[PDB]
Parts: C-alpha cells; structure tokens; sequence
C-alpha cells in the first residue's frame, strides 16, 4: 500500500480484468471397402486342403 | 509323385497378401470391348484407331 503524508488526499489504485479461451473439436472419419477379394482367399483358422 | 517321404524336413506352403482396389464410393460402369494387344490384370487401357483396346501408353503420335 502506498505511503501518503497525512495532509494530502491519497491515491487511486488501478485494477485489471481477465481473458477468455475457446476451442473446437477436430473430426475423424476412416472407412474400409470390402471386396470379394478381401473375402474369398483362406483365413488362418481353416483346415488345409478343403475349407 | 509315386513315393511318399518318411524323413523329417520342413517347408513353407507360401504367403498371401490382400490386394485392395477400391478407394471410394463412386458408381461403377463396365463394358467389354475387343482387345488389340495383351492386357494384364488391372491395366489402364486406351483405344486405337481401329476401335480395339490397346493398353495405355502416351507419347504416341
């Protein structure tokens, strides 16, 4: 606090305010196509020879 | 062919990969025209002066 000789009035002290922040989410969208080519060859848990 | 093997060995049956072709969602349009030269699988094709299906090659005058 400021020192002030007791004859004079005194002194006004300033102040301050504040700020704001805002954000927006990004957007993610993957996909897959499913051909017959990704279906027809053999998967590993299938017996050899036949299917 | 004729004799079976009794011994102990090893081998690989082989390997398999997927070959993905499509990349989006357009409509698909197909046609069969007569070819003029040998064309591999999934090769880009042009059309020559006789209306055949020559596989695509630029810088052809």
């Amino acid at each position: 606090a400021p020192f002030v000789a007791p004859n004079v009035q005194g002194r006004v002290i300033k102040e301050s305010g504040y700020n704001t922040k805002t954000f927006k989410p990004a957007y993610v969208k993957p996909k897959h196509v499913i051909d017959p080519n990704m279906i027809i060859p053999r998967q590993p848990g299938e017996a050899l020879g036949t299917g | 062919t004729s004799l079976p093997n009794y011994l102990a060995g090893n081998g690989d049956l082989g390997s398999w990969e997927p070959t993905q072709i499509f990349a989006g969602e357009a409509d698909i349009v197909t046609e069969g025209g007569a070819a003029g030269a040998d064309i591999e699988i999934y090769q880009v094709i042009a059309k020559n002066a006789a209306g055949a299906m020559v596989p695509h090659d630029p810088t052809a005058t």
